[PDB]
């Protein structure tokens, strides 16, 4: 996903896109007249949105799809290896907090 | 030294309480694999149904656009691919990345 | 007609399938973005847990590698008693850093700077002016090994050089 | 392009590395070459271009490391030769070697280090040689120059 | 005596034995940390590796739109604040004045190379300006004005409206709302 937050205007630095943002509106337009005359490069710079924008929608669904299968598969069973080494962290505490009491209940009885 | 001899239960009971603050570190263990399998768990049901989508796409929409022509005619081929003798022949950078290789 | 078929169901194949399984890896591939940063710094304070079973599973293991050295050692083959130093040496580099929370908390260094082994204890005593029995200004009370810093420390909010009413637990009263 | 490794060595700069504008189609030309089966054959090739490139930057470095130029002074006598940038520089472009090689994949590939071995087996043969200049140079006399030895044993 | 000294060999003996014990187990579990730590993360792989798929081109369109509709508000023009914030959602809430008086200030700072020069981003900043005096007035409706609020319509509406700095101004608003009767 990640899209639609406010974004305006952020990183002002107009990016200069096919520098239709540096021809149209900072070469022809630089004095606030155009962006009129500089509009409509605007609006064809959406049409250009429309077939940039479908050029890199063509590329964009285009890598798929083989495998990430132990992604998944080795995200299960590392997972339950996981549970299982969590349970020797747990018993590690375990016992080893169960000698430290142990012994420091003896070393109580050394105090 | 000149009057520190009980040493053991303070020094030791604080290497407990450093085995205490191992136990907090058990606590960054069962925090370890609570967080991190807390990620594993949820990511993997969270995108498992995306391996569906995208099985949907590498199973169904696989073969499906595979076997597009499956019957598929004689002369349209002929002109198509004399259309990539067009396209073919117009280098690679023009065309592009899957554009190129995707007509090959 | 089968074309037909190839321009609709397939047309609805690379466009829904690319749209719809785009929201599939989109949103559902946005969790396992921001799910994989979870599992991404959880591997790497993970990497850290294991650098703490280096911190804490083996340096209570070089405890215990001092210790099982001295039941290795074994010397009596009763005075050979001193088997432990972290009865003196880390004992009091533990309590000498308790000169390192004494000389982080300051906590003498300031000059006094000798024996505060158990820096024992520290408290929020707003003091009394004793005689009108109105109160007086704060003070921390440092009750180091041997010496008190009975410290106003407002506004010395160090902990560095605060306002020292000291002298020496042996005498004090 | 060829240049003095040298003057990443002096200039201690960070090795040559290619990126995704390539990589993106290099990965892609493989694993479309594993539909074709050739990415063995443009893999070989490929073992070619880095081979050969550094047999072009480790070819600026043969200069001051197959002369050890000094020979008898005191008999030692400086510490001061190049083999230790030749090998420095050797390593280090093993390293981006490593890695800007051992990249590009579809994870499980077999001949990773193996391409690795296609590729540094004759620089293995090119330390070797060296190692042999060195090696002679530092020969035939104990002290002829026989305490810098010990500064191949740290290139060895 | 040997209560004592049974003390040290008891606790001494068996701390130092079962300490080793524990603490070289403890060591094994440790290889085991490692092992699912090295198999995770090499399982991890294909995190990134499916990662480098976010195509923000999407960040060209809202960004490409952004420059759009920022060529709508640099016409002087840019009357689309639909009133006055658009109510109840324009992000998901007032953000007439969030991404777009920012816009009108920070797309006034939007400077390609020329770009419709500083007499433009002057009254686009004013454009900023009147927005921004109806966004004072926004979240000031917003928490100041309720001040019966108790909800997200003081909460989450000026911090619907927290892309917008300067809350001791609604503080100020408070000493002008909620101390205004002090």
């Amino acid at each position: 996903v990640k899209h639609e937050p406010a974004l305006g205007q952020n990183d002002v630095f107009d990016l200069d896109p096919l520098s239709f943002d540096k021809w149209v509106p900072f070469l022809r337009r630089a004095l606030d007249k155009n962006q009129l005359d500089p509009v409509i490069d605007e609006l064809e710079n959406s049409i250009e949105d429309n077939f940039q924008g479908l050029e890199l929608q063509l590329l964009q669904d285009s890598q798929m799809n083989d495998k990430l299968e132990t992604s998944i598969d080795e995200i299960a069973n590392i997972q339950g290896m996981v549970q299982d080494t969590l349970s020797s962290e747990i018993s590690k505490f375990q016992i080893r907090l169960s000698e430290s009491a142990n012994e420091l209940i003896v070393k109580k009885q050394m105090y | 030294m000149p009057a520190e001899i009980d040493i053991d239960e303070a020094d030791v009971l604080v290497l407990s309480q450093e085995l205490q603050k191992t136990s907090k570190l058990t606590f960054e263990i069962n925090k370890s694999l609570k967080k991190i399998a807390a990620t594993s768990n949820q990511s993997s049901q969270l995108f498992t149904p995306i391996l569906a989508r995208n099985n949907v796409l590498t199973t169904l929409q696989r073969n499906i656009e595979s076997t597009l022509n499956s019957v598929a005619s004689v002369k349209d081929l002929a002109n198509e691919a004399s259309k990539y003798e067009i396209i073919l022949q117009k280098g690679i950078n023009q065309v592009g990345l899957k554009q190129y290789t995707q007509v090959v | 007609k089968f074309t037909s078929n190839l321009t609709d169901l397939s047309i609805q194949v690379q466009e829904e399938v690319k749209l719809n399984i785009n929201k599939s890896y989109n949103e559902i591939m946005t969790v396992n973005n921001d799910l994989n940063v979870a599992m991404l710094e959880l591997k790497r304070v993970r990497a850290n847990i294991n650098d703490l079973n280096e911190v804490l599973d083996q340096c209570t293991k070089i405890a215990e590698k001092r210790l099982q050295l001295q039941d290795q050692i074994d010397q009596e083959r009763m005075r050979r008693d001193r088997s432990s130093v972290l009865i003196l040496e880390k004992f009091w580099d533990t309590e000498l850093d308790q000169l390192f929370k004494n000389v982080e908390g300051a906590q003498k260094f300031i000059n006094s700077t000798k024996g505060r082994h158990i820096l024992m204890n520290s408290a929020n005593w707003m003091e009394l002016n004793t005689t009108t029995g109105k109160p007086l200004q704060m003070v921390q009370i440092f009750i180091l090994n041997d010496l008190v810093l009975i410290a106003d420390k407002s506004r010395d909010k160090q902990n560095d050089f605060i306002v020292s009413q000291c002298y020496p637990l042996k005498d004090v009263t | 392009k060829p240049f003095d490794p040298q003057i990443n060595i002096t200039k201690k700069m960070p090795f040559p590395y290619y990126e995704d504008q390539q990589l993106g189609a290099l990965s892609w030309i493989l694993d479309y070459f594993h539909g074709n089966s050739e990415g063995s054959i443009i893999q070989d090739i490929l073992v070619g271009e880095r081979s050969k490139l550094i047999l072009k930057c480790m070819a600026f470095l043969e200069p001051f490391a197959k002369e050890i130029s000094t020979a008898k002074n005191a008999p030692y006598e400086k510490g001061s030769s190049g083999m230790n940038s030749y090998t420095e520089a050797l390593l280090g472009f093993i390293a981006n070697e490593k890695s800007l090689v051992d990249d590009l994949y579809s994870q499980y590939t077999e001949s990773k280090p193996h391409v690795l071995s296609q590729i540094l087996s004759p620089l293995i043969s090119a330390y070797a040689k060296l190692f042999g200049a060195n090696l002679k140079i530092v020969r035939s006399n104990l002290e002829n120059f026989g305490f810098f030895s010990f500064e191949l044993v740290e290139s060895i | 005596f040997s209560e004592q000294v049974a003390t040290q060999e008891v606790i001494h003996s068996e701390n130092v034995i079962k300490l080793s014990k524990d603490l070289h187990t403890t060591l094994l579990t440790f290889d085991k940390l490692d092992d699912r730590l090295t198999n995770v993360t090499q399982v991890v792989s294909p995190l990134g590796d499916k990662l480098e798929t976010a195509i923000k081109k999407k960040q060209n369109y809202i960004q490409s739109v952004e420059l759009i509709r920022r060529y709508n508000d640099f016409y002087s023009m840019g009357k689309s604040d639909i009133v006055e914030q658009l109510r109840l959602s324009k992000n998901w809430k007032l953000n007439l004045k969030s991404v777009k008086l920012m816009k009108n200030l920070l797309i006034l700072s939007s400077k390609l190379e020329t770009s419709s020069i500083p007499k433009t981003i002057n009254t686009k900043l004013v454009i900023e300006k009147y927005s921004e005096m109806m966004e004072n007035e926004l979240l000031e409706n917003f928490n100041s004005a309720y001040r019966e609020n108790n909800f997200t319509k003081l909460n989450e509406i000026a911090i619907i409206l927290n892309n917008f700095n300067g809350g001791v101004n609604v503080i100020q608003s408070f000493i002008n709302q909620h101390d205004y009767f002090i």
